[PDB]
């Protein structure tokens, strides 16, 4: 297992902590609650070359809860770089936090992400979007709500940092898993739990799944 | 322990504050998140800059010295001017003295790159604040010193290069507009002095790394500098030769080259064409000799990924297509130079090939910018035959669904314009890629599906004769491809296929009757298959050729007995026995837009009737049954029946239009009988079961029928041409079912579907309703306002539907505000403001025009009572609400509409266009004007929202605005010039004369 | 080392207590395995594209389907042992699909799995 420092920059509200937490956990926050300074997340993935570490650096968008800005960039091996294609100004922003991240750091692998494109009404149109080709950025279109491409920014920098162009995400073997016995004194414990979970609707009742 | 720092009653510790930084870079978990929270309460603390130059002298961590900068560049660049000169000067003193002295220790020079990158920076934020004014010496300074040392000259390119970007490539959103040309004719008065030393590095050679941190410099400088500079020096010799040899300096030279590419160069000049050519000579020259030839394989090169290729390659993609998008006709028309000119396409070429779909695209924008040259330029294409044709196999073996908008019109565009080149070319490459799909060579669901979308993209490029040979040729090939396949998946893809290549030649199809007629017949076989993607690609291709040829389905065709609409009616029920209801709908839009295509009345009216006999039939019986018994409609299997009768309804009148009228009329009484059932059930079930029952599957589908009824009512009056049925048939009793249902319901049961029906029934019938647009306002205005004005986030659908309904009742139905009781009208101008504080940019810029529009509203009143009122209540509300958003640094996306509207404020007083006092009595002399008493009122206003800002500062600012509000561009450079401003101490108020 | 009994496309959730709410653990192929070796039937689950198991669990006979009140192709079940995320945890569980039919299919193999796991 080898661990590679990842710093996600990016205007407030484009969707770093959102696409973080699904990688993470697999769930999608519909809540905008604003990083405060950075939220460190170690996250692995496993590849036909073993598995692959990334040290999370979710750094705030918000000027006023930017924290030590910059400071977070010292020694980051790789980054993606957040925009929001439903809104101009971030990708107005995009030439702005390229700057602020490679005068700290010259040579890494950095990710261009267009966030958001599940939503109709797209303000940042494919044709515009052309600040990476001079950068050396690698561009996509994602959605942390679709999942659309939402494990390209990571196969990615996974191929730079390994030096494999040929890397590719496995499924490890599952092992079997425990036969138990439910617990006579937590039955009782347990209806209730089931209660107010089965009288909670499920969200995004229109989606596919 | 670690949490020491933050007290200031006592000197800092330097090795805890290195051991919190050591914590927090290298710590993990709680430590680290602990570390984190001390580190920014530290860097916040407003007297921490006093602590920076005891940190930099005294810390062994490089870490605590990048934070101490950091907290410097704070002040330098908020609280600077505050300073005495002898403080600045001794701050300057030491940034200066710890570069130096980094840069001298080889050991530290070496490995503190992240420390003495971040204090250059930090030299740059002094040299924004006091160069050159306060320090005239610096560029001399920095000349000089550069001889010293190759380190030192090394740092002063660094130095250099931030300085650059800080005064030409980012001073536009972070300086005035008057400090920015300040610094850059500064810059540009002494460059003469800082060219003569980057030339002799160039020259003199020798070190890597400064000849690297130089061209670096040059990138930045070749953004601004006059072309001489390039041009009347040895520079382009050097760049296009020397530093392309060398692979550390040939990845930046490239960058210099597409940059020196971009110059602003004379037209009429000879020597200039001359240098221009030789320096694309020897740059491709060196390429061919030291890293790779014409021939070689860079799909294979980028595909290895080796050291720095895949950023080499792409660099060479963007200097090539920049220098011959601009150049190639130097190259043309003179016989020396043809190979140059076709080597730089033959490496397009070999790089157009390497998969890499935004180098591609990139490769794909010369392309495009070629061969659209070639088809109107005269005597040009016959140079490039070969290069286009390795192009056209490039494209089609490339091309991508045009589900991909962007990427497939691109495609389409360059191959169509290919086609027209040589068509015989683009017919031969197709015919053999489908033969090496026959033989298995090249098979693949991939593979056909690529050709198949490329076929399709060149439909209307052959005449006539030549696409009858093409299109029969290609439909026998995929056909005898079809039959070869076994198992039903690979005949599922040649099949779509197939169906895809014929939708795409509708000029075929409508000169073969006979031939479309087996393709509708071969379709409407198609969706009884049950096997995944059949029914939807034979739906989505019935629709589609249904748009191209609809004229054919609605006359009658030589040796048929009737127009094949009433042959598709007749035989409706069997055909869509097997779809699911969304498919089902696609096949009754598209019989929809048939009908349309008969113009006479009677016998449109009829095959509508006919087309809407199922539908007609299920309600019919479900309303008799619906009437008789109530309980029927709590079953969830008829719930969702009516659902897709409702739906059947909308995509017909979709493609009909106001055509659709005679269908709504024959069910419009009983969907609206069926709103209101539908109403009472949801409000029966949310009272028995609670606010839960709205996210039950029954009540979902129960609010489906109201969602669809709206939706068919809203799709039809958007399209209606007869306005006075609209009004006197449609208009009442939709207000009488839908308004008091949406007042009386529940904020979690209310529809924002309705909103949006309104918004639809204003904008087109508004004028003709008074009446109806008050009672609309009475019913939704203030109940849903007091659902969207508790937080930002609740109902986002009724918050956008709101002020979409009370923007077109603005500009349609005015009357309606006029007719509010006061208190009423104060929430209105409460619901405006409240829409400027959003961030959803939908609400925002709504918000923003309601207000501009209300402004125009009360102006066209003239001098009379209610716009006199409205002045007196209103004008500093909405100046103060504006100046609120412009300033906050929060709503940055609206600055445009938040600058016209306080523009149209100002000049309203400018232009003593409000005829009463804006002050009431004894707060002025009575003889005042508006423009002193705005004047008074602004300066006071910003003097406590900004109390850091001088007197003067604001009296310049607000003189300024004042000036130039009937010019947009102006006004918005003095706001723009103001928000830079108020982030600092000092700004000086001369900058407000501005002028370009 | 494992037969698949049955294979259908889902989403997970599970409910967190705390936050009174569904969070989704993944989407992706639902599989019934039946253990080679001992004939023991388990849920595995994998996430589209990065393939993490999402749900690992014996398909234990006293587990019971049960329907959330927002859907009517959704299961909810208290699993006691899940071992996708490391050591064995007790979850709420929902599972939703494409169709009321598949979610019913779904109720008919995990009755039938759980028959099996009787033996
Ligand atoms: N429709 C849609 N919404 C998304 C998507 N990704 C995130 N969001 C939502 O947009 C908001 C993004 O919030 P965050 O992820 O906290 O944004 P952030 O960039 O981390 O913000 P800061 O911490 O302020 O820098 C939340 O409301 C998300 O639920 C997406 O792909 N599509
Ligand atoms: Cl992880
Ligand atoms: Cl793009
Ligand atoms: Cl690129
Ligand atoms: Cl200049
Ligand atoms: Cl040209
Ligand atoms: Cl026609
Ligand atoms: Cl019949
Ligand atoms: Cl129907
Ligand atoms: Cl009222
Ligand atoms: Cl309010
Ligand atoms: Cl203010
Ligand atoms: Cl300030
Ligand atoms: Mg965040």
């Amino acid at each position: 297992e080898v661990q590679f420092k990842l710093v996600l920059v990016g205007d407030g509200g484009t969707g770093k902590t959102t696409f973080v937490k699904r990688h993470l956990t697999g769930e999608f926050e519909k809540k905008y609650v604003a990083t405060l300074g950075v939220e460190v997340h170690p996250l692995v993935f496993h590849t036909n070359r073993g598995p692959i570490k990334f040290n999370v650096w979710d750094t705030a968008g918000l000027e006023k809860f930017g924290g030590l800005r910059d400071g977070y960039y010292i020694q980051a091996q790789c980054a993606i770089i957040m925009f929001d294609v439903t809104s101009r100004v971030t990708y107005k922003n995009v030439p702005n936090w390229h700057r602020d991240l490679v005068r700290v750091c010259e040579n890494i692998p950095i990710v261009l992400c267009g966030n958001k494109v599940d939503i109709k009404d797209r303000k940042v149109k494919a044709k515009s979007i052309v600040f990476h080709r001079k950068k050396n950025l690698q561009y996509y279109d994602i959605s942390a709500k679709s999942n659309y491409n939402f494990e390209k920014p990571f196969l990615w920098l996974a191929r730079k940092l390994i030096g494999d162009p040929n890397l590719e995400f496995v499924a490890m073997p599952a092992a079997a898993p425990p036969e138990v016995v439910m617990d006579p004194a937590l039955a009782a414990q347990y209806e209730h739990d089931l209660e107010v979970a089965q009288t909670t609707a499920l969200p995004d009742e229109d989606d596919d799944l | 322990s670690m949490e020491g720092i933050l007290d200031f009653s006592n000197d800092l510790d330097i090795a805890l504050l290195d051991q919190v930084v050591s914590t927090f870079y290298q710590g993990e978990g709680v430590q680290q998140k602990q570390a984190q929270e001390i580190l920014t309460k530290f860097q916040d603390n407003p007297d921490a800059w006093e602590k920076v130059d005891q940190i930099l002298q005294f810390s062994t961590n490089p870490q605590s010295k990048f934070i101490a900068l950091s907290i410097l560049d704070k002040l330098i660049t908020r609280k600077w001017k505050l300073l005495p000169n002898d403080h600045r000067i001794g701050i300057r003193n030491f940034v200066v003295g710890m570069i130096i002295s980094m840069c001298q220790d080889d050991e530290v020079f070496k490995t503190q790159k992240n420390l003495i990158n971040k204090s250059d920076l930090t030299l740059v934020q002094i040299l924004k604040q006091e160069w050159p004014q306060n320090w005239p010496e610096f560029i001399p300074e920095l000349i000089g010193s550069s001889s010293s040392s190759v380190n030192v000259c090394e740092n002063n390119m660094i130095v250099l290069k931030l300085l650059s970007e800080e005064v030409f490539d980012f001073s536009a959103e972070q300086m005035t507009q008057a400090k920015a040309l300040h610094l850059k004719n500064s810059m540009s008065k002494e460059f003469e002095q800082i060219f003569k030393l980057c030339f002799q590095v160039l020259e003199q050679g020798s070190s890597s790394s400064l000849i690297v941190a130089t061209l670096e410099s040059l990138l930045r400088y070749l953004h601004w500098i006059p072309y001489r500079y390039i041009y009347e020096t040895n520079i382009l010799e050097l760049l296009s030769t020397k530093f392309m040899t060398s692979p550390d300096t040939r990845a930046i030279t490239l960058k210099c080259l597409t940059e020196v590419s971009n110059l602003k160069i004379p037209q009429d000049n000879d020597l200039i064409k001359r240098q221009t050519v030789l320096f694309f000579q020897n740059t491709l020259q060196q390429i061919a000799t030291s890293v790779m030839p014409v021939t070689a394989d860079l799909k294979a090169t980028y595909a290895n990924a080796n050291g720095n290729d895949q950023s080499f390659l792409q660099d060479l993609a963007m200097f090539l297509t920049t220098y011959l998008a601009r150049n190639r006709a130097l190259l043309e028309s003179d016989e020396s130079l043809r190979e140059l000119l076709l080597n730089a396409h033959q490496y397009l070429i070999q790089l157009s090939k390497i998969e890499e779909r935004e180098l591609f695209k990139t490769t794909l924008d010369y392309w495009h910018n070629l061969v659209a040259d070639l088809f109107y330029e005269p005597l040009k294409k016959h140079i490039y035959e070969e290069i286009c044709s390795q192009l056209r196999l490039v494209i089609i073996e490339n091309m991508v669904r045009p589900e991909e908008i962007q990427l497939y019109k691109s495609e389409r565009e360059v191959l169509v314009y290919l086609t027209h080149l040589n068509v015989i070319d683009t017919e031969e490459i197709m015919i053999s890629k489908l033969a090496r799909q026959i033989d298995g060579s090249e098979w693949s669901w991939h593979n056909i599906n690529t050709l198949s979308w490329a076929i399709g993209s060149i439909s209307g490029t052959m005449s006539e004769d030549t696409e009858k040979r093409f299109v029969v040729t290609v439909i026998k090939d995929l056909l005898g491809l079809c039959e070869q396949k076994r198992g039903k998946d690979n005949k599922a893809v040649v099949a779509r296929d197939i169906m895809y290549v014929v939708g795409e030649y509708p000029r075929f199809l409508k000169a073969h009757w006979n031939f479309l007629r087996t393709v509708i017949l071969k379709l409407f076989e198609f969706m009884h298959e049950t096997h995944e993607g059949v029914q939807d690609m034979a739906c989505d291709t019935f629709i589609k050729i249904v748009q191209k040829c609809k004229y054919h389905f609605v006359i009658q065709q030589p040796r048929e007995s009737e127009p094949f609409i009433q042959t598709i009616i007749r035989d409706i029920q069997k055909t869509t026995a097997d779809l699911q209801p969304q498919q089902v709908h696609t096949f009754y839009k598209a019989c929809g837009i048939i009908i349309s295509e008969e113009r006479s009345v009677a016998e449109r009216n009829r095959l509508l009737s006919d087309l809407m006999q199922l539908p007609n039939m299920a309600w019919d019986t479900i309303v008799e049954q619906s009437t008789a018994n109530p309980t029927l409609l709590l079953d969830s299997e008829t719930v969702k029946i009516i659902a897709n009768i409702i739906k059947t309804n909308v995509a017909v009148c979709t493609s009909m239009g106001a055509d659709f009228y005679p269908q709504l009329g024959h069910i419009y009484y009983n969907m609206l009988q069926l709103y209101r059932a539908v109403s009472s059930m949801i409000s029966t079930q949310v009272a028995a079961e609670g606010l839960i029952a709205t996210k039950t599957p029954k009540v979902r589908g129960l609010r489906t029928i109201k969602k669809e009824i709206l939706k068919l009512v809203e799709t039809y009056i958007s399209k209606a041409r007869n306005l006075d049925d609209v009004v006197k048939v449609l208009v009442e009793p939709l207000l009488n079912a839908v308004l008091e249902d949406y007042m009386n319901n529940v904020p979690d049961a209310r529809d924002a579907e309705v909103l949006n029906c309104m918004t639809t029934v204003v904008e087109k019938v508004g004028h003709m309703i008074p009446q109806g647009v008050i009672l609309i306002l009475q019913s939704v205005f203030e109940c849903t306002l007091d659902m969207i004005n508790k937080d930002f986030t609740e109902y986002p659908e009724h918050r956008v539907e709101f002020y979409k309904l009370l923007k077109v009742i603005n500009e349609k139905s005015f009357a309606a505000f006029l007719e509010l009781p006061p208190a009423a009208f104060k929430l209105f101008v409460d619901a405006i403001c409240w829409a400027f504080k959003h961030n959803n940019r939908d609400v925002e810029v709504n918000g923003l025009q309601i207000a501009l529009d209300l402004v125009k509203n009360i102006e066209r009143m003239g001098n009379v009572p209610f716009a006199n009122e409205f002045h007196k209540n209103y004008f500093f509300i909405f100046v103060s609400e504006t100046f609120f958003v412009l300033t906050d640094s929060d709503h940055k996306s609206g600055f445009s509409k938040q600058a016209l509207l306080l523009m149209k404020l100002i000049s309203l007083v400018y232009d003593n266009k409000i005829s009463v006092p804006l002050y009431q009595e004894a707060e002025v002399p009575q003889g005042t004007s508006n423009q002193v008493y705005l004047s008074q009122y602004l300066a006071n206003m910003l003097s406590n929202a900004f109390p850091h800002l001088t007197s003067e500062q604001i009296a310049s600012f607000l003189s300024a605005l004042t000036k130039q509000c009937k010019d947009l561009v102006v006004f918005k450079g003095t706001l723009r010039d103001f928000l830079v401003q108020i982030k600092e101490v000092g700004g000086d108020p001369t900058d407000y004369l501005f002028a370009e | 080392d494992e037969e698949v009994l049955y294979k259908v496309r889902a989403k997970l959730f599970r409910f967190d207590a705390d936050a009174k709410e569904w969070k989704e653990r993944g989407t992706g192929d639902c599989k019934f395995l039946k253990n080679k070796k001992t004939n023991k039937v388990r849920i595995l689950m994998r996430r589209d594209k990065t393939l993490k198991i999402c749900a690992n669990h014996i398909i234990a006979p006293e587990y019971t389907l049960k329907p959330n009140v927002g859907s009517d192709r959704s299961w909810v079940y208290a699993c006691t042992a899940d071992i996708a995320e490391g050591e064995a945890e007790a979850f709420t569980f929902a599972i939703r699909f494409g169709s009321k039919e598949n979610a019913d299919k779904f109720k008919e193999e995990f009755e039938k799995a759980q028959e099996i796991n009787k033996k």
